[PDB]
RNA sequence: ACCUCGGAGCAGAACCCAACCUCCGAGCAGUACAUGCUAAGACUUCACCAGUCAAAGCGAACCUCAAUUGAUCCA
């Protein structure tokens, strides 16, 4: 669970929450998997390293997406 | 155990346009020897007759998606000639509007050399670009 | 060996005794036009279309719907000729055309288009997107009655709704405003359905917004059987096309198989089959209006999954097949050393007994 | 080739195959394609990369090279920083 | 060397361009040979007078400078 | 394999494990004339150890 | 192909002038 | 022969499959590219009303691009 | 003795070099090329000859 | 007189096919300098050697001809 982790700060917690909505569970608990290697020790290692990278970067096709978003938001210009 | 929670492993969507919207569909690559390149998903075909001007946005299957015509009363009543640069650029603007209407954000138009050098087709392209459509098809995803 | 031709092979009609008198393809454009003529036409030999085309049945598609009104073609051409007459008689249009400085009202053009011949093109778009083959298993109709819908974003601005538009779940979270220009008196029925929203089976659809017995254009008075709930396009599932359907209820009909309680968030309740639904309830009425749009996953979809629907949210993903590789062989010849990596399972090494 | 020597009465390896090729304990052999350092100016990029890439040897000349060299060169070896530990063994081979 | 590359790259463009202008300068002179007739050996006869005239004029200008 | 050894009980963990003890338990044979400078530890078997 | 009825479908030399 | 329907062409005029599936041969019309001068001038010299044909290869895509599968029910 | 095969060099100092054909009469020439090390189009100058062709 | 390679007939229609058989040629040339790197899958001059086509990705823009040629060692 993210919000219960006291060892993380308020802004970093909310940053991770808003940035990684996809992984958060219904009950609010974050999950993350790794299955690159056969060694579960190394899997857990890269898991927690992903965690640390997320923490650091939080403490710090897309073209097409933007295109159709601009098209939609220029079309939707209408009055009641 | 909830009937709403019940979910199958595989999800079957019967929307043919889903893949081409996700950029994942397969385009009919080939025909490098023949002039019309089939590696598209939505092609624009323009017909410049000596009486009227037609435009059709269609799918690779050869079937029409949307149409614009100078023969139509709704369009020709606000005009002077059915073939001038004015008519060409107006049909271009209307077709860009109709594409934004039917959700068509991307499409393709391969002209001949003289058709490309013609000022009418150039102003049509500019009209569609300012309408909000680009005449470049995205690059397919796979690997 | 030779075999005679089955059907008339091409270029057989022309004569060869007289060749210089013949007219030629002076233009690649004319030759191309003739090429597409012969491609349009059928052929007895094997062709590209009979392999890669939808193979529509030869029978016409059944549609017992609103016929066109009896418009006097005589007076129609009369008034059109008069219109073009004063058009050509005008004075400024000459300079406008010869200087390329004219324009046209897009909104008005759209208005008279959807008034005159819009319905045919909207039917074309429907049969393209696949509404008919999935909803009615082939049968069609013509949406003679126009139809406008809007999702008011707050209250200042609004997202319009027309055939084949993107709609955000955040904007579709509420009920839309609707207009279909029918105060005649005869009743109407409206239903918002999701075609590919069902997940447990194909040939299934959900229903989000049902209204029946709508006297005139006013919509608030129209009773509701299936209350409102926005769509829930799952992340990675792709895109889901949502259809507005509108039928001309000639006389009030009851709803028992159809009567559903308070929303209760039950997909087994929201699901049904439009085919037998129309076959049962709609034998008195016919289609009058049709529209649709396209929707995708969103944070509001996640919210309604976790809170509203009272269930976990699904998470799908597109997956390509595995890359083909032929059988191995004990002694490859002239194959690079990465042939073994093409088949190795683990990227990391392993030692058998050590 | 030299099936019995005069000093020990044993088979003898030709150092040519050793300098040219490499045997993996799977039984396979590899070689550098001929002409990868000659006349590169006229050769097209695809051709020269095909020549640079390593390749295996079919079973006849594999068995030939085996008969030519001795068992000391067929034994298992555990080198350090030798990238071919992944290839000295075989994986998922049927028939 | 990288920090220096852009200047020499612009200089390379200028080299190409000046070679291109020299190409125009000589091909425009080659364009008009003679109009009186279509001879075989005369081709390289009449123009040499004007060519040597221009060369001597340039040389005299250089000496004057 | 090391777990297998210590379970079979031929090598005693009570004392310091050394290469000579491995060779006397026959955990690994060695060929010094074949210029093997020693023994490597392998990642395999990190689990259940 | 020759044996099949589609033989001679592509030929054009007799359509164009010969020289 | 000529390509078509997911079949490319190498510099040596060899045909190669771009997708995985079944092959078919058909006969269709041949509209050249304007840069092909000899083809264009042949089309011009051609008499009106007459049209040529040429063979084409077409691989029928057997399998789809992929499938949507459930990853996590959360 | 019409043409000549000549080597050109990376002026960056990387030491990356390659070869190409040149006309015997045309003078020195300096061409852009993609240095795999520097990883962008950069000018290489040709120094000497190797063999005629 | 020839000794290598390529095109055409003999070999007419998937492949291959010889003769001190019948004909024509080649032992280069021209343009770029991404004529950069990597990679699935396949062809293959009847073995091997060699010789071929190429999806995709990175990194970039926005090759033609028909043969047009040469292994290892060694320098
Ligand atoms: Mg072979
Ligand atoms: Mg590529």
């Amino acid at each position: 669970h993210l919000a219960t982790a006291e060892w993380i700060a308020e802004p970093v917690r909310q940053k991770i929450a808003i940035t990684h909505k996809n992984k958060i569970n219904r009950l609010g608990e974050l999950i993350l998997t790794s299955e690159s290697s056969r060694y579960q020790f190394r899997n857990l290692a890269d898991c927690l390293q992903k965690i640390r990278d997320m923490i650091t970067e939080a403490s710090q096709k897309l073209h097409r997406i933007r295109i159709e978003n601009m098209n939609r938001e220029r079309l939707r210009q209408k009055r009641i | 155990p909830v009937e709403n929670e019940a979910v199958a492993p595989e999800f079957t969507n019967r929307n043919p346009r889903n893949l081409e919207l996700l950029s994942v569909a397969r385009k009919e690559r080939g025909w490098r020897t023949v002039f019309p390149s089939r590696e598209f998903w939505h092609r624009l075909r323009v017909i410049r007759t000596q009486h009227h001007v037609e435009a059709l946005v269609e799918h690779q299957n050869g079937k029409v998606v949307v149409s614009a015509s100078t023969r139509e009363w709704a369009i020709k009543k606000h005009l002077y000639s059915t073939r001038n640069v004015v008519a060409c650029e107006s049909i271009g603007r209307v077709l860009a509007q109709r594409c934004l209407e039917a959700g068509i954000n991307f499409m393709v138009y391969q002209p001949t050399p003289w058709e490309a050098a013609s000022d009418s087709m150039k102003r049509l392209q500019s009209a569609m670009t300012e309408g909000g459509v680009v005449l470049r098809e995205p690059q397919r995803i796979y690997e | 060996r030779r075999t005679p031709p089955l059907g008339p092979m091409p270029n057989s009609d022309i004569d060869l005794s007289n060749l210089e008198r013949l007219e030629k393809y002076r233009s690649f454009d004319r030759y191309r036009r003739r090429a597409e003529q012969e491609a349009q036409a059928p052929h007895w030999w094997r062709t590209y279309r009979e392999y890669f085309g939808e193979k529509t049945d030869p029978k016409e598609k059944i549609d017992i719907g609103l016929p066109p009104p009896k418009v006097s073609r005589t007076q129609q051409l009369l008034e059109r000729k008069q219109a073009i007459q004063e058009l050509r008689a005008n004075v400024e249009e000459e300079r406008a055309a010869r200087l390329r400085t004219a324009s046209v009202p897009l909104d008005a053009v759209r208005a008279e288009w959807e008034r005159t011949c819009g319905p045919y093109h909207k039917q074309r778009l429907a049969e393209y997107y696949g509404l008919y083959r999935d909803l009615f298993h082939g049968a069609t109709f013509v949406p003679r009655v126009p139809l406008h819908v809007a999702y008011a974003v707050g209250e200042d601005d609004l997202m319009p709704v027309y055939c084949g538009n993107e709609v955000t779940p955040t904007e579709a979270a509420q009920a839309p405003e609707v207009t279909y220009e029918a105060e005649e008196g005869s009743l109407w029925t409206l239903l918002l359905t999701s075609l590919d929203g069902h997940l447990l089976e194909p040939d299934a659809e959900y229903l989000h917004w049902l209204l029946t017995n709508i006297p005139g254009n006013r919509v608030a008075e129209g009773q509701v059987t299936c209350p409102y709930l926005p769509p829930f396009p799952a992340r990675g599932s792709g895109i889901h096309r949502l259809a507005f359907l509108l039928f001309k209820q000639d006389q009030p009909i009851d709803f028992s198989e159809d009567a559903r309680p308070s929303p209760c968030y039950q997909l087994a309740q929201r699901t049904f089959r439009t085919f037998d639904f129309y076959k049962k309830h709609q034998e008195t009425m016919t289609p009058a209006g049709l529209s649709f749009f396209q929707c995708r996953w969103d944070d509001s979809v996640t919210y309604i999954f976790h809170q509203l629907l009272d269930m976990r949210e699904p998470v799908f993903e597109f997956v390509r097949p595995p890359p083909y590789h032929p059988k191995q062989k004990r002694f490859p010849h002239r194959q690079p050393l990465r042939y073994l990596d093409r088949y190795r399972d683990s990227h990391e090494p392993t030692y058998g007994i050590y | 080739l030299t099936y019995f020597s005069a000093r020990k009465g044993k088979r003898k390896t030709v150092k040519a195959v050793i300098d040219r090729f490499l045997r993996l304990h799977c039984g396979l052999w590899v070689r550098r394609k001929a002409g990868y350092k000659k006349k590169l100016w006229k050769k097209t990029p695809a051709r020269k990369k095909r020549l640079r890439e390593f390749v295996f040897c079919n079973k006849t000349q594999s068995k030939l090279l085996d008969k030519m060299t001795t068992s000391f060169w067929k034994r298992r070896n555990w080198y350090v920083d030798d990238p071919y530990q992944k290839y000295h063994d075989r994986t998922n081979l049927k028939v | 060397c990288m920090a220096k590359m852009p200047q020499m790259i612009v200089n390379w463009q200028q080299q190409q361009r000046e070679n291109w202008e020299k190409a125009q300068a000589d091909k425009e002179r080659r364009a008009r040979l003679q109009a009186e007739a279509q001879e075989l050996l005369g081709y390289q006869v009449d123009p040499r007078s004007a060519r040597f005239q221009e060369l001597l004029q340039d040389l005299e200008k250089k000496e004057r400078k | 394999r090391l777990q297998y050894l210590i379970d079979l009980g031929r090598v005693d963990p009570s004392q310091p494990i050394d290469l000579t003890q491995l060779v006397n338990g026959r955990g690994v044979t060695i060929q010094p004339l074949k210029r093997d400078y020693g023994v490597q530890l392998v990642e395999e078997g990190a689990d259940t150890f | 192909y020759k044996t099949k009825p589609t033989h001679g479908i592509g030929k054009y030399k007799h359509l164009i002038k010969a020289e | 022969w000529h390509p078509g329907a997911h079949v490319g062409v190498g510099k040596n005029k060899c045909l190669y499959a771009l997708e995985e599936g079944i092959v078919r041969y058909t006969k269709e019309v041949y509209v050249p590219h304007p840069r092909n001068t000899e083809a264009v001038d042949l089309i011009t010299r051609l008499p009106k009303g007459a049209v040529l044909y040429k063979t084409f290869v077409h691989v029928v895509p057997a399998k789809p691009e992929g499938t949507f599968k459930l990853v996590a029910m959360l | 003795s019409k043409n000549i095969l000549v080597r050109m060099v990376s002026e960056a100092g990387t030491g990356f070099c390659f070869n190409t054909k040149r006309n015997r009469l045309r003078e020195k020439l300096t061409l852009l090329h993609y240095d795999p090390v520097v990883k962008q189009r950069v000018l290489f100058v040709e120094k000497k000859k190797i063999r005629s062709l």
